[PDB]
RNA sequence: CGCCUCCUAAAAGGUAACGGAGGCGCCCAAAGGUCCCCUCAGGCGGGACGGAAAUCCGCCGGAGAGCGCAAGGGUAGAAGG
RNA sequence: GGCGACACACGUGCUACAAUGCCCACUACAAAGCGAUGCCACCCGGCAACGGGGAGCUAAUCGCAAAAAGGUGGGCCCAGUUCGGAUUGGGGUCUGCAACCCGACCCCAUGAAGCCGGAAUCGCUAGUAAUCGCGGAUCAGCCAUGCCGCGGUGAAUACG
RNA sequence: GCCCGGAUAGCUCAGUCGGUAGAGCAGGGGAUUGAAAAUCCCCGUGUCCUUGGUUCGAUUCCGAGUCCGGGCACCA
RNA sequence: AUGUUC
């Protein structure tokens, strides 16, 4: 259903780093503080991090995560 | 069934107004 | 009769195939060869009788009555103790095999278990090839029928087919498309 | 670790006598080749008694070919006069022996483990041995 | 009888077999009555051959579903293990891949239970 | 403790010892007279319910199949199906 | 990130065990509320949700609201079924600037289960049981099937 | 070490003639009780000594030994 | 009519 047509939800800081990245070039991989955004295609590949709230679990960027976000592909919490 | 939808006996028990409420 | 594959392969197949490879003597090209019908199940003396049911719609279904194959021993036997048949069988070659198929294959054919779709590569590498089943109405002239009936089937071809090669050449012959 | 015994799968039936096949065996597939001196049915023990001290006088390692076989046991029943069964069984298995028949073939180490290889093999058993050649191959 | 692959469905009323099958959304059925008319007071037995032929390549061909529906079947999930999807662990792991509670009822994609123990002397409530 | 196949047994035939490894004291109306008929085990693969193994066809492959029940010989110009 | 962790044990609520169960065009009737920066008539795009848009009352004339449980005609033939929801995919939605963990939905497709549960342990002597519903607080928008509150129906039975 | 007889699940033991493996207990858990013991309820954990045979089939016909019990070893 | 514990 993807719902609330445009504007849907990103940052600011975030943004002024692709563009960097989609400018200047692809670069250097990077990390990340804490969480709360949907995926586009520029950005893709170029990994960086995305510490959970208790360890770090960045995620090598692909496609698949076609035009989706970053809820499902965000894992955390124990087991095993 | 009772907990189902697309009738009555479900839109009553859960709140939602859909195709299922208007009018004209 | 003198309708498709008659006057199709008989003066068409032919005038194609020349061209459309390098050919040579006649009685040595893509020919042809037999008609194999085979089927099998796994039950035996369910009462012995059930067993002859089949015996019964099966065989005159297609239009022919063929040879038997059942029985074998009260033996424990690793896959089910039954008494131990097989099932049956026969061959053609006649026009049996002739306007009989042209029906069963531009008719029950697409009618599949989900159409869109062939399989050309349940191929050998001559004229040998195999294709199991598991239908029944699915037939032209026999659709639907038997519901209190029931079961499963299979079947073998044979040609020159130096391989496959000649197989598939059939394959778009007529039909029979490549499954993708 | 390591206390098996090795012998043709399972049995291969228990019964059989002797000859003495006056020796025998041919060229060889390998270096240094172990050559026997006396005919006899051998023990799975003399063998062992043997690559043993070779080997790890064979430090950094060793290596040798090792041509025959296992062939039948043994009886010697245990107690008193002597009538049926065959004792002896399952307690020593014989290799077919021939008079200087070929035995083994070391390699990788030249005749300063070579030479005492043989030297110290043959040792540790009553007969002894010398080394290859050509011959052919 | 065969608007798609074996069409089984024969021995009633068009208001009786229907759409008793499995990709069945009832929508296009009261538009092969809504955009022509081939309406449901046709029982299945006589239902007109020229309902029964127009019904049949109706939605027999160019309309893709019930084999195709398995089709996405993998692709979601499947493409989800191929990937790095957390419901990911969860399809693949027996868990139903739909994200609601946790232990209250698995019966989604394993099913039922094998049980172990509990701290000797482990009461109920 | 009577007999059945091979070993021992030293190539005619025989050959012994509380020496090695196996067997029978039944069964058959059809497992029997008689005439036209195959092939095998099986390795390959093509191929619903077929993981060896459901089953079937083309290649090769002559007996290792196999022929009441032990072993042995014979044997596909089969007894043998 | 996290108490909205998972292999299994007790409870207490909502439903299938469906053919007095089935659905609809339509058509009939309660109390308690609760309305302010509040209940939004009503035309409609929209099959819909939503939303646009705009009056009342400026407030018991203006809102929630229509009803529900019924009537009826019109339509299945105990099949584990015009049963059923798990469930599984998505397409829009919507307060919150924003809902992956977990949001509340307008709408498309899915058929676990299961013919009433061992041994048991549960209310209640009159509207009594049982039943179909509507409004209270809270939360900004919520899975509150909560407990709160009110009724259009409405049985048994008790030697002792 | 002679022979006869002897190795089922946790273990106390069945299984006349082979082809859909048990109970007694056992323990598991629900239903108890204030709690707990006596229950009622329902189940599944065995390669029936490895290994080697027939038979299509072996827990039951066949050997091997690790072991298990009975009898076993006298004038001399 | 038969029934044990803190």
């Amino acid at each position: 259903p993807r719902s609330l047509k445009k504007g849907v939800f990103v940052d600011d800081h975030l943004l002024e780093k692709v563009l960097e990245l989609n400018a200047k070039g692809e670069k250097r991989l990077i990390k990340t503080w804490s969480r709360r955004s949907t995926i586009v295609p520029e950005m893709v590949g170029h990994t960086i991090a995305v510490y959970n709230g208790k360890q770090h679990v960045p995620v090598y960027i692909t496609e698949n995560m076609v035009g989706h976000k970053l809820g499902e592909f965000a894992p955390t919490r124990t087991y095993r | 069934g009772k907990g189902d939808r697309r009738t009555r006996r479900g839109k009553i028990w859960r709140g939602t107004y859909g195709k299922y409420r208007p009018r004209k | 009769l003198d309708l498709a594959l008659k006057r199709k392969y008989y003066e068409e197949v032919r005038p194609e195939l020349i061209r459309r490879f390098g050919y040579q003597n006649v009685w040595e090209v893509p020919r042809l060869e037999k008609v194999v019908i085979n089927q099998g199940l796994g039950e035996a003396k369910e009462d012995a009788r059930i067993l002859e049911k089949a015996a019964q719609e099966l065989a005159l279904i297609t239009g022919q009555k063929p040879a038997v194959t059942r029985a074998k021993k009260s033996i424990s036997n690793f896959k089910l103790r039954k008494g131990m048949p097989i099932g049956l069988r026969v061959t053609l070659r006649r026009d049996r095999m002739w306007i009989f198929l042209e029906k069963l294959l531009n008719v029950a054919l697409p009618r599949i278990r989900d159409f869109r779709g062939l399989n050309p590569n349940s191929f050998d590498g001559r004229g040998n090839y195999n294709l199991g089943l598991r239908e029944q109405l699915i037939f032209p002239e026999i659709t639907y029928d038997m519901v209190d009936a029931l079961r499963g089937m299979d079947i073998a071809v044979v040609t020159t087919a130096e391989t496959d090669e000649e197989a598939r050449a059939l394959l778009e012959l007529l039909g029979f498309p490549f499954r993708k | 670790m390591l206390m098996p015994r090795r012998m043709k799968y399972r049995k291969q039936q228990r019964g059989r006598l002797k000859g003495a096949t006056k020796g025998g065996d041919y060229v060889a597939f390998g270096d240094f080749g172990l050559v026997a001196l006396e005919p006899a049915w051998i023990t799975a023990q003399q063998i062992e008694a043997a690559r043993v001290a070779m080997v790890r006088h064979f430090r950094r390692g060793g290596k040798i070919f090792i041509r025959i076989f296992p062939d039948k046991p043994y009886t010697k029943k245990p107690l008193e006069v002597r009538m049926g069964k065959g004792k002896g069984n399952v307690e020593g298995y014989v290799a077919v022996v021939k008079p200087g028949r070929v035995m083994f073939e070391v390699a990788g180490v030249t005749e300063e483990q070579a030479m005492e290889a043989l030297r110290i093999a043959g040792h540790k058993l009553p007969i002894k041995t010398k080394i290859v050649r050509r011959d052919a191959y | 009888a065969r608007i798609a692959g074996v069409e089984i469905p024969r021995n009633k009323r068009v208001d009786v077999a229907l759409t008793y099958i499995y990709g069945i959304g009832k929508a296009r059925a009261k538009e092969a009555l809504e955009k022509t008319g081939i309406n449901p007071a046709t029982r299945v037995k006589d239902l007109t051959e020229a309902e029964v032929v127009r019904l049949r390549e109706y939605v027999e061909n160019t309309w893709k579903l019930e084999g195709e529906l398995r089709a996405e079947v993998a692709a979601n999930i499947k493409r989800l293990m191929d990937i790095g999807c957390y419901r990911g662990l969860r399809h693949r792991r027996g868990l139903p891949v739909r994200g609601q509670r946790t232990r209250t009822n698995a019966r989604t994609r394993k099913g039922p239970r094998k049980t172990v123990a509990g701290k000797k002397k482990a009461p109920r409530k």
